[PDB]
């Protein structure tokens, strides 16, 4: 009953982080990436990834 | 607090104190199916 | 540590004779590894490092 | 109209269902069909002609297959018992004291509807060479041998318990301990020191059987 | 101080039995990591062959009983492969349950068994077979666990260590240690 | 589907658009209370490898078959406390616990 | 250590040869680093003669 | 005794254990609360501490 | 006395009553990473206390690498007790284990 998007629908989030990544477990080069900083700062970038096709998590370690 | 100055027993009596007794008798061997057969002498 | 947050342990003293000479037969004072910099990302001491050259004269 | 005629015998059906599978699980003589009965014909038989059922048709006996008596020498006849009341009152249990007694089976399960009088509970182990176990009906809807995460359990009989204790070298309580309370325990109808045998489909190394005891 | 015992029965430090073979075959994650290369093994076969040596070996330890009753449990379970798990034939256990994978050559968990005869069944090109079941079930003995291996502080050191990482928050269901806590 | 309450005995009178030998929790305390002891073995196994995939932490069956059969045990969801050590048999490990 | 039954327990059972593999997952845990990996695309190239 | 289920110096596993406190702590559960001895009437007071 | 006799008498048909025999022998043959790292420990301190040695040793003054030159040639007079956990146990030579 409000005229705004008050919540998603069920296809209403298409994510284009691409970058070009070789992936092992399916392959698709497509992987976005999620802004982070985790350790302190003696520690690299812990700005993440996440594969995009089979489910798999990633981690921008260093 | 269990305890009586007068009969000098327990409250309970000395046949539900025995049952739970002689039980512990069985069950410092290495047998609980006999343990719970003692429950089943009730006349 | 430089002025950029590059620590690091003086790991070795290291003998001036095997030590890589340049140009002139400068030999440098500090050898900093270049894999410790793109886990770092700071291009402020690449950037320091050439202005050096550029404020030296 | 049918509200709640069409529940109570559709809930009652693979109840019915369910227990003749706790039958045949046990070892006794059931048939494959009567395992299969088929709602369209269980109403046809034991449902009334104004479409209630009567579960004093539904109660019946099962003798155990003599294979299995090759294995477990003194296994008696089962009754399987139903309850058409919502209170099982202990005169109602006085019924089925006697009924077990009186004609000497073995074991006895009664079935009830929504709970037994906590006073029936005083006769429930009061034959001594028998047995007794009840069941919720409503909580005998499905089969629990069926689902994915429980294993198909054998119980196992002296020759092979035996076959355990000496192979290696245990006392009976150093086992891994499953209740007497257990929903699985009381499906098969565990007694005390029975070891049972679970073939768990480990998610490693496939089937991997391992063995477990009533306590 | 869980440990395994010279029987491969998983036993707590007071006898207390708490599994019967470790993790269902015996075997320890270290040496397990090429048993399922079975490409791999094929390639340097005469190399692994005299690692694995038979020549002084194979006198001393039973071979033809686990590669008959295996065979059983073979043929026999190819019956029942469209069933349910409540209607399995339950007249034979594995062969692991009455012979130890440590003296008796052959005798090897049902996923193992099944994916070397996969692979001998697809990749067959002039390539053997009976060159290659003796090694990859000689392989299979020679990885198996030490009796007397500390499985009770080991296996508590995998829930440890990788634990230092899973502080990781919001970008429901409980995640990480306060899941793990539970 | 997933749902965000624990009630089995209800589901299952839901028999036409759910298959009813497949349904799968994350509350061990009520698997253990109707579906036996030996499914509350195997949701553990699941709910611990429910939080190191997420993460992509490979840890091995082998280690957490033992620790599922640890608690397991006693044919209760025993687990690692005060309460759970209060079985055991060497009494210097209950003492030098807490 | 101090004695000889624990001289063959510092190279027989503890070693760092025989901790190559962690028993969490079997991945391996010890490896060149830094510039070791990066000497070899140039050592292993087609134009290092 | 005769049979091999225990010895004379007894058996005592965990299981055993379990079945042992539980009497006890339900031993101590009826004791302590009671109406009088009941070998008789003659019964004493309560006590606290 | 006999009080000794009759405590004595009973270890030693306790201790018969645990000794699996050798026709009936059932672990492993092989030599489980734990007999080898504490073979090679005993044997490497019984040279440090002068035991007889059966071994051309060549100038290896390691007391430890000795017992490998033995135990790869097999001339170790252990025996190893390994305790099945009721308390029974099966007395392997060295000569009839298998080395890795």
């Amino acid at each position: 009953k409000s005229v705004v998007k008050t919540s998603l629908k069920k296809n209403e989030l298409k994510d284009g982080a691409t970058i070009k990544e070789k992936c092992p477990q399916c392959g698709n080069e497509e992987m976005n990436y999620h802004t982070l900083q985790l350790r302190s700062a003696d520690e690299g970038a812990t700005v993440f990834y996440t594969c995009t096709s089979c489910g798999y998590k990633f981690r921008t370690n260093n | 607090r269990a305890s009586c100055l007068f009969c000098h027993h327990f409250r309970l009596k000395s046949v539900e104190v025995h049952r739970y007794a002689c039980k512990l008798r069985l069950l410092q061997y290495g047998l609980i199916d006999e343990s719970y057969k003692l429950d089943e002498i009730t006349l | 540590s430089s002025r950029h947050g590059q620590k690091g342990v003086c790991s070795r003293k290291w003998p001036t004779i095997d030590m890589p000479f340049s140009e002139t037969g400068i030999q440098p004072d500090i050898i900093i590894n270049p894999h410790a910099f793109p886990s770092r990302m700071t291009i402020g001491m690449f950037v320091e490092s050439l202005a050096g050259k550029a404020g030296a004269l | 109209m049918d509200q709640e005629n069409e529940r109570n015998i559709s809930r009652l059906w693979r109840a019915f269902r369910t227990v003749k599978e706790m039958v045949k699980d046990r070892g006794y003589f059931i048939t494959q069909e009567e395992v299969e009965l088929p709602l369209e014909d269980f109403k046809a038989k034991y449902c009334d002609s104004m479409g209630r059922p009567q579960r004093k048709m539904m109660s019946f006996q099962a003798n155990p297959t003599e294979e299995s008596i090759s294995k477990f020498p003194d296994m008696g006849s089962l009754w399987v018992e139903f309850c058409d009341e919502p209170s099982v009152g202990v005169k109602t249990m006085k019924t089925f004291v006697i009924h077990i007694q009186e004609k000497n089976f073995q074991t006895g399960i009664f079935v009830y509807q929504n709970n037994i009088t906590p006073s029936a509970m005083k006769l429930v182990p009061s034959i001594p060479p028998a047995t007794i176990e009840t069941f919720n009906e409503a909580a005998l809807v499905v089969n629990i041998t069926h689902h994915e995460l429980v294993p198909k359990h054998i119980r196992l009989s002296s020759d092979e318990k035996r076959e355990l204790l000496k192979r290696y070298r245990l006392k009976e309580s150093q086992l891994p301990r499953i209740q007497r309370a257990d929903p699985v325990a009381l499906y098969l109808g565990l007694k005390r020191g029975e070891v049972v045998k679970i073939i768990r489909k480990s998610e490693t190394s496939g089937r991997y059987a391992s063995y477990r005891i009533c306590m | 101080g869980v440990h395994v015992s010279y029987d491969n029965s998983i036993r707590d430090a007071d006898g207390t039995l708490v599994q019967f073979m470790y993790g269902g075959d015996a075997i320890d994650i270290t040496k397990e990591s090429h048993m399922t290369q079975f490409e791999f093994c094929l390639d340097n076969y005469y190399a692994l062959l005299k690692k694995y040596n038979p020549s002084a070996l194979i006198e001393h330890l039973d071979v033809e009983s686990a590669l008959k009753y295996s065979k059983k449990t073979l043929k026999y379970r190819k019956k029942h492969s469209k069933e349910p798990h409540y209607k399995q034939s339950v007249k034979y256990d594995p062969v692991l349950a009455k012979y130890n994978p440590a003296k008796y050559l052959g005798s090897v968990s049902e996923n193992f068994q099944d994916k070397l005869e996969s692979f001998l069944d697809k990749n067959s090109k002039g390539v053997n077979e009976k060159k290659f079941r003796a090694l990859m079930q000689l392989k299979y003995m020679r990885s198996l666990i030490n009796p007397g291996e500390a499985v009770g502080i080991i296996a508590s050191q995998s829930v440890g260590e990788p634990s230092t990482q899973m502080t990781l928050n919001t970008f429901n269901v409980t995640l990480g240690i306060p899941r793990l806590r539970e | 589907l997933v749902t965000e309450g624990v009630n089995f005995q209800a589901m299952w009178d839901q028999e036409a658009f759910i298959d009813v030998d497949g349904i799968t929790s994350n509350d061990v305390a009520a698997v253990l209370k109707t579906y036996g002891v030996e499914a509350a073995r195997n949701t553990i196994v699941n709910e611990i490898n429910n939080v190191f995939s997420r993460y992509a932490i490979s840890v091995s069956f082998r280690h957490l078959d033992l620790i599922a059969d640890m608690m397991t045990r006693q044919g209760t969801y025993l687990a690692f406390n005060r309460q759970g050590m209060e079985t055991s048999t060497s009494s210097f490990m209950k003492m030098s616990y807490e | 250590p101090q004695n000889e039954n624990a001289r063959a327990e510092a190279l027989n059972l503890a070693n760092t040869d025989s901790q190559y593999l962690t028993p969490t997952s079997g991945s391996p845990v010890r490896g060149l680093i830094q510039d070791h990996i990066s000497a070899g695309v140039w050592l292993t190239s087609k134009d290092s003669f | 005794l005769s049979d091999g289920r225990t010895t004379e110096r007894g058996s005592f596993t965990a299981t055993v254990n379990d079945e042992r406190k539980k009497l006890v702590h339900e031993f101590h559960k009826k004791l302590l609360s009671r109406g009088k001895c009941d070998n008789c009437g003659m019964f004493s007071p309560k006590f606290r501490k | 006395p006999e009080d000794f006799q009759q405590h004595e008498q009973i270890r030693r048909k306790t201790l018969k009553e645990k000794a699996i025999p050798k026709d009936q022998r059932a672990t492993t043959p092989y030599m489980t990473k734990y007999e080898r790292a504490r073979i090679l420990g005993t044997r490497a301190l019984q040279i440090s206390m002068n035991a007889p040695v059966f071994v051309d040793l060549e100038g290896e003054t390691d007391p430890l690498r000795i017992a490998m030159k033995e135990l790869a040639e097999k001339k170790i007079p252990l025996v190893i007790r390994r305790y099945l956990p009721d308390g029974s146990f099966e007395d392997w030579s060295v000569e009839e284990l298998i080395v890795d």
